[PDB]
């Protein structure tokens, strides 16, 4: 439980970055690779020993002005090539193949900026895209068809911000500016019929446009947790985690401690809070936390450049942990944290187009 | 009589007597309850299918070929509409097939709210200087932000080819849009918004054409 | 009309028609032209219209 | 005041009118820009 | 590879060039008429007959077009055109509604590889097909509204070829005399000047 | 005034016609 | 080259179509006529005109009766064009 | 005559030059022999800019500026622009699209040269239409009679049932009935009172098996009572319903 | 379970940038090292283009009007481009007065699950 600054870098365009994503699809032993997106550029690096990090590749968009926002690593079932997709303010989604160093797929169906991208833990052709259009879409990146559109008569009213798959990949949570957090399901018969259909469609075959699925109702929701924005949520086994600009992270479960997660009636009107976590100076929004693939530690960026670290272990959240690893160079802000498949290294992005690196000493 | 003090007639659902003079007779017109003679047409309404047993309004509540050109909204036979990025600002509707002047096109549906309520959302709509608000009567305002149909995507002009008509149907106000001339395939649609000329130039100041003379 | 006025159409700000050419197809032209000239020297010798050997 | 402050995303916070050759000056601006005389038309 | 990149470039260039040629046309032609069909064609034949309605500024002509669709029902088509027949006239030049209109559709089995009208009878035309034979038709014997079923009266098809071809020529002086030429390395000649038992 | 703006802008249309020059010439 | 067609109404006028997305018009009278170096760099004399409409392989074309100087053209791009050249070129 | 140029940049700056070997195009080296023809060839061919004739005393001067709009965008099947890459510009198989027709050259003027002067309609669909609800392209075949609009929106049927279920002071033998009816009401849009007789007729004509399978006909009759009470049924049909029921 | 399924795969390694001769002239990027390391330099890579579409929002279709009860509390606060209201931060307060200062989440003063409320009500005897 000790990371040390073994390297720190800085870009040249000096425009703030947002994204950090190790490729968690490393065949055991392969080098550590990770990427980061900035104003209108992407960056490819590789972790080396002795705090060495090596520039690998970088692309850029010129034909317009955009501030890229998110990324996600996946692969191709067909030939196992690594796959990275990104999206920015323009609201378009691109798909790049580093093996050929080209973009092979682009998607345009939103109406505003995008805010996050994630994949189904099991299926690799299912991309979830969260936007400001109040609508959370979901694509089959392989047959080039939309599937669902969550939002409508009972959706979010203002600029959905963040979402998160359950650990197994059948349940989602969503959070946006309207203090509102709503539950969606995927396991429903209708849903999976739809998905299977999606995996089968030839445009040349029919004169019909594929028929998506519109969903106008959350499985459950409330706004009683915070009295401010909510901009990042994390499934916890069957528990919940969320942050606000109120300088505290909270864990809770819906209903009562006795209430199972999978028996919850849609008209449920109660929630159970368990504990709180604390920190200092997160007085702005759009700042995220991450966790190890082994769900044992917690990382979080900070406004003034600090850090705050806990353990996801039996440490009682009343007095679970407190670990602040700090350096004296930048205190502008830190947007996002990221671990490898193991807990070896931890990266974070400062607000000034500067990178950091922290090598763990257990 | 509340009907009376409302300067409004009696509808068959009123409790004004079965001969209460405050009631309304009903269309009698023969060719179509449509031109400048038919009384329903003057006191702008649609000849209800209980009364105009002459212009066919009653007939063919199932069949779809009638004579009363003043029954369409109830039957609701709009046209086939398309969508595309406009040539003025963002999106904008496009018609599909030719149409003769003074003809039905569609309704302008939406949510309904009290007057003052509409003055709150409008405060924000003004900020971005974009809105969907539309005033229905002295008391109610229709809102096409969260719900509606394609027509919400029509653009403003000053010499347009369509116009609105606050009508009165079955004791309920509505809104219809009708062509202002003949129109063939593919054109775009407009109609004056009837803004105050000051704000009209503030929010909607695009011309699409220069001074011909 | 059989005869109307000349071509006149303008307003405050019409939408921009989203030009076609991309940087990605642009730079290839530049590169090609450079090595071409350094094989040819026409802007220097052939005045853009005559080829040296 | 606390329930009245708007939330914030970010922190608190040529002389010689020479010739057409200016064209031939412009398109190559590296890697052996020929004619050696375009630099005057910088 | 390379050819892909190169072709993208070439496409963009061609687009530019067409833009220029369009901008430059007005000083170049005495007429510009462009029209887009849903499916392309492979044939071209002007019907030798013309009608010119009075009180107007335009003639009327009929054109013989084929069809090679992707997969769906094939058709033989002949449509209408309103050429300006005037020197002082110029919505655009005449009426406002339309200057071109389809008038003749006939179901067709396979694409059209060739089509020419008979010089002696314009109501007689020939047809080369993806098959190894020839088809003849007389439009006056079929409605413009096409058979929604599909294939219909071949109207005395022919025989004598084994692969498809493209050659087609009636004899101008002699009726019925018509030549053919196909991948068979052969020239086949029918004489339909008199075939009572079709 | 980063004159590269004036440069970069008028840079673009040039090479196009330049290529086009040769092309049309042949 | 895939098509050649003489001109009705004109004894010395012919037409050449092919795949180059172009269309030519020749002249049998101007065979080897001394032309200015700029006329020559324009092209040889006997070549009369070149059509510049289509943007694909020109599938087919045709003269017509009933009209002196017009030809329709069909490409592989669902495109049908009809034109009449300017008059000044001849005479 | 010495010829000069001037390169405007929205007046924030500029640059000026002079034409060498003038009357030959500074780009395509086209030999124009007149200021007239040269001005023409320039304002037409090299169109991506704009020009102006200044007539400096030395013989000619042209202050150039960039075009502002220059609507240059792809002119083909307007759909290809959005084909997922690798398929766009396939150019290897016939494709169907909507018909259009333009006219550009109808009757020329054929005027004469005038240096003082120096200082097209549509028919058919000419754009890319989109789906009303997903903002996706619209194939030329999908734009057929399919009109993606009718009286019954799914989300509405759901919402009304749910709202009904909020009510506490009701028996299931009533809620089920109200829903089973209101939905069929929506399904056809009944307005005229002369329809209500046929209405209840068709209602059981559809929901016969169900109410039987629901064993709920007795509350159906209570509803018939209520409706006659509201002066829309005659007694001459109330029974007639229970008759047709079995 | 997940680690298991992950253990059934095989995935390529990436190769670092290798500039192609197709662009002898381009731009490049470099990253300074804040620590004792040199700086690497690599030519940028250009992406193809895609076309965008105008803005739009969420909305559900309809064919007849719809009643809506009134709204008394704000329940949410908008967000401009954070530079506009940097000059007109009062508009917020104006709106606040319009709704007479009432937004959901405000005046929360903690939380209540109505069970402790019932307990206090039974406990808060008349004193
Ligand atoms: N002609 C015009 N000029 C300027 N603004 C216009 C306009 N037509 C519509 N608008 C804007 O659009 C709003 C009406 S809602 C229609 C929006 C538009 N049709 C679209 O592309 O989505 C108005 O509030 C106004 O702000
Ligand atoms: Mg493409």
């Amino acid at each position: 439980y000790s990371f040390k600054c073994v390297n720190s870098l800085k870009e040249d365009h000096n425009q703030p970055l947002f994204g950090v994503q190790f490729n968690w699809h490393s065949k055991e032993g392969d080098p550590l690779v990770f990427a980061t997106v900035g104003s209108n550029r992407v960056t490819l690096y590789e972790c080396h020993s002795q705090g060495e990090i090596r520039l690998l590749q970088s692309y850029v968009d010129a034909d317009a002005d955009e501030n890229f926002y998110t990324c996600a690593w996946t692969y191709d079932s067909n030939t196992s090539h690594p796959l990275l997709a990104v999206a920015g303010s323009r609201g378009i989604i691109r798909i790049i193949n580093p093996i050929t160093m080209q973009c092979i797929k682009h998607y345009v169906g939103h109406g505003n900026a995008i805010n996050e991208l994630k994949f189904h833990p099991r299926d690799p052709n299912l991309l979830l895209s969260v936007s400001k259009d109040h609508a959370l879409r979901l694509w089959n990146i392989q047959t080039d068809t939309l599937v669902a559109i969550f939002g409508g008569v009972e959706g979010h009213r203002d600029e959905v911000l963040s979402a998160d798959y359950d650990l197994l990949g059948e349940k989602i949570m969503s959070c946006g500016m309207d203090h509102s957090l709503k539950l969606w399901r995927i396991n429903s018969k209708r849903m999976m019929n739809a998905i299977k259909e999606s995996y089968d469609y030839n445009p040349n075959k029919t004169n019909r446009p594929f028929i998506s699925q519109k969903i106008h109702f959350p499985d459950f929701s409330t706004r009683d947790i915070h009295r401010n924005y909510v901009d990042c949520v994390r499934w916890l086994g069957d528990l919940i985690l969320s942050k606000s600009c109120e300088n505290a992270i909270v864990c809770w479960k819906p209903g009562k401690m006795e209430d199972d997660i999978d028996k919850i009636k849609p008209s449920e009107s109660n929630v159970t809070i368990l504990g709180r976590f604390d920190y200092s100076q997160c007085d702005i929004w759009y700042m995220r936390f991450s966790m190890d693939f082994w769900q044992k530690m917690l990382a979080l960026g900070n406004q003034v450049g600090k850090l705050y670290v806990w353990d996801l272990e039996v440490e009682d959240p009343h007095k679970a942990k407190c670990t602040t690893l700090t350096h004296h160079k930048c205190g502008a802000a830190i947007r996002q944290t990221s671990f490898s498949r193991d807990s070896s290294i931890l990266i974070a992005v400062c607000d000034d187009a500067s990178i950091w690196r922290w090598d763990r000493l257990r | 009589c509340p009907c009376v003090i409302a300067q409004n007639f009696c509808e068959k659902f009123c409790q004004c007597s079965s001969e209460c003079q405050n009631r309304f007779p009903g269309c009698r017109c023969k060719a179509q309850c449509n031109t400048k003679q038919c009384p329903c047409y003057l006191a702008v309404r649609e000849c209800d299918p209980d009364l105009c047993l002459t212009c066919g309004a009653a007939d063919h509540w199932d069949s779809k070929n009638v004579s009363c050109k003043n029954c369409s909204i109830q039957r609701g036979s709009k046209k086939h509409l398309l969508l595309a990025p406009s040539d003025v600002a963002g999106w904008g509707i496009f018609i599909k097939d030719p149409v003769q002047k003074n003809e039905f096109i569609s309704e302008y549906c939406g949510e309904i709210i009290s007057q003052d309520e509409a003055d709150r959302r409008g405060k924000v709509y003004d900020k971005y200087m974009c809105s969907f608000l539309f005033n229905l009567n002295n008391d109610f305002v229709v809102d096409a932000t969260r719900k509606g149909n394609k027509i919400r995507f029509a653009n403003h002009s000053v010499n347009p080819n369509c116009y609105a008509k606050v009508m009165m149907v079955n004791g309920d106000h509505r809104i219809g849009i009708f062509a202002k001339r003949a129109i063939q395939t593919g054109e775009e649609l407009f109609f004056d918004y009837r803004y105050s000329q000051a704000d009209a130039l503030k929010y909607v100041g695009i011309e699409r054409e220069m001074e011909i003379p | 009309n059989k005869r109307r006025k000349l071509k006149n159409k303008r307003r405050r700000s019409l939408p921009r028609p989203h030009d076609f050419f991309d940087a990605q197809t642009l730079d290839a032209i530049r590169h090609r032209a450079i090595c071409f000239n350094l094989s040819a020297h026409i802007e220097s010798l052939g005045k853009g219209h005559s080829v040296v050997f | 005041r606390p329930r009245l402050q708007a939330q914030r995303k970010f922190a608190q916070s040529p002389p010689p009118a020479t010739q057409i050759s200016d064209l031939s000056k412009r398109k190559p601006k590296t890697e052996d820009f020929l004619t050696f005389l375009c630099l005057r038309g910088s | 590879k390379e050819a892909a990149f190169d072709d993208a470039v070439e496409e963009r260039v061609i687009n530019e060039e067409y833009k220029i040629w369009k901008k430059n046309t007005p000083f170049l032609y005495d007429l510009v008429m462009t029209h887009a069909l849903e499916w392309p064609s492979l044939t071209a034949q002007w019907l030798p007959d013309v009608t010119r309605p009075e009180g107007k500024d335009f003639s009327i002509h009929r054109l013989v077009l084929g069809t090679h669709t992707s997969d769906e029902q094939n058709h033989l088509v002949i449509a209408s055109v309103q050429l300006p027949n005037d020197d002082a006239q110029f919505g655009g030049f005449g009426s406002v509604s339309g200057k071109i209109e389809i008038e003749i559709k006939i179901n067709h089995e396979g694409e059209v590889n060739r089509a020419r009208y008979m010089p002696q009878n314009p109501c007689i035309i020939a047809t080369k097909t993806p098959s190894s034979d020839v088809l003849v038709f007389d439009y006056t014997k079929h409605p413009s509204k096409p058979d929604p079923s599909g294939e219909c009266n071949p109207d005395l098809r022919l025989r004598g070829h084994q692969k498809e071809g493209y050659g087609l020529s009636w004899n101008p002086n002699l009726s019925g005399h018509l030549l053919s030429a196909s991948d068979d390395h052969t020239i086949c000649l029918w004489d339909i000047s008199a075939v009572p038992k079709e | 005034a980063d004159h590269e703006l004036f440069l970069q802008a008028f840079e673009k249309p040039t090479q196009i016609y330049r290529f086009l020059r040769t092309r049309n010439l042949i | 080259i895939f098509q050649v067609q003489w001109s009705p109404h004109n004894e010395t006028i012919l037409a050449s179509s092919g795949t180059d997305r172009r269309l030519n018009v020749w002249d049998l009278s101007k065979i080897g006529e001394e032309q200015s170096p700029e006329d020559a760099e324009d092209g040889p004399p006997e070549l009369l005109f070149i059509h510049g409409g289509h943007t694909a392989k020109i599938s087919d074309f045709s003269w017509n009766p009933n009209e002196p100087w017009v030809i329709c053209s069909v490409s592989e791009d669902n495109i049908m064009q009809v034109w009449q050249m300017a008059e000044n070129i001849y005479n | 005559l010495r010829i000069f140029y001037q390169f405007l940049y929205n007046n924030n700056t500029r640059q000026q030059t002079e034409a060498r070997d003038d009357l030959h195009c500074p780009w395509c080296t086209l030999n124009c022999r007149k200021l007239y023809s040269l001005l023409k060839h320039l304002k037409l061919c090299h169109s991506r800019f704009i020009f102006n004739y200044v007539y400096h005393p030395k013989g000619a001067r042209i202050d150039v500026s960039i075009n502002e709009c220059y609507d240059g965008s792809y002119a083909g099947n307007p759909q290809d622009i959005h084909r997922q890459p690798g398929f766009a510009f396939s150019r290897n198989g016939p494709v169907k699209r909507t018909p259009i027709t333009h006219i550009l050259v109808c009757r020329p003027k054929r005027t004469k040269a005038s240096m003082s002067e120096f200082l097209t309609y549509s028919s058919g669909h000419n754009r890319l239409y989109f789906h009303s609800d997903t903002c996706l392209p619209l194939r030329p075949q999908e734009m057929e009679v399919d009109s993606e609009d009718e009286k019954d929106p799914e989300w509405l049927r759901e919402k009304t049932i749910t709202q009904i279920e909020e009510f506490s002071d009701v028996n299931e033998g009533e809620k089920e009935v109200m829903k089973l009816w209101n939905l069929h009401v929506m399904k056809h849009g009944f307005i005229a009172d002369n329809q209500m007789n046929h209405a209840c007729m068709l209602f059981v004509e559809n929901y016969g098996q169900k109410i039987i399978k629901k064993n709920l006909c007795r509350n159906f009759m209570l509803h018939l009572v209520s409706m006659h009470d509201f002066n829309l049924i005659s007694i001459m049909s109330i029974d007639k319903a229970v008759t047709k029921l079995r | 379970i997940l680690n298991q399924e992950w253990k059934q795969r095989r995935i390529q390694p990436v190769h670092i940038l290798t500039s192609v001769s197709s662009l002898r002239g381009t731009r490049e990027c470099s990253v300074t090292s804040d620590l004792d390391f040199p700086t690497q330099v690599i030519p940028l890579k250009t992406l193809n283009a895609v076309a965008s579409v105008p803005i739009m929002y969420s909305w559900s279709p309809l064919q007849q009007n719809f009643m809506v009860e009134d709204e008394t509390v704000l329940h949410n606060i908008p967000y401009m481009g954070d530079e506009v209201l940097d000059q007109d931060g009062t508009f917020i307060e104006e709106l606040i007065k319009n709704y007479d200062g009432k937004v959901h989440g405000d005046r929360e003063c903690g939380f209540i699950n109505d069970e402790i409320f019932v307990e206090l009500v039974n406990a808060l005897g008349q004193y």
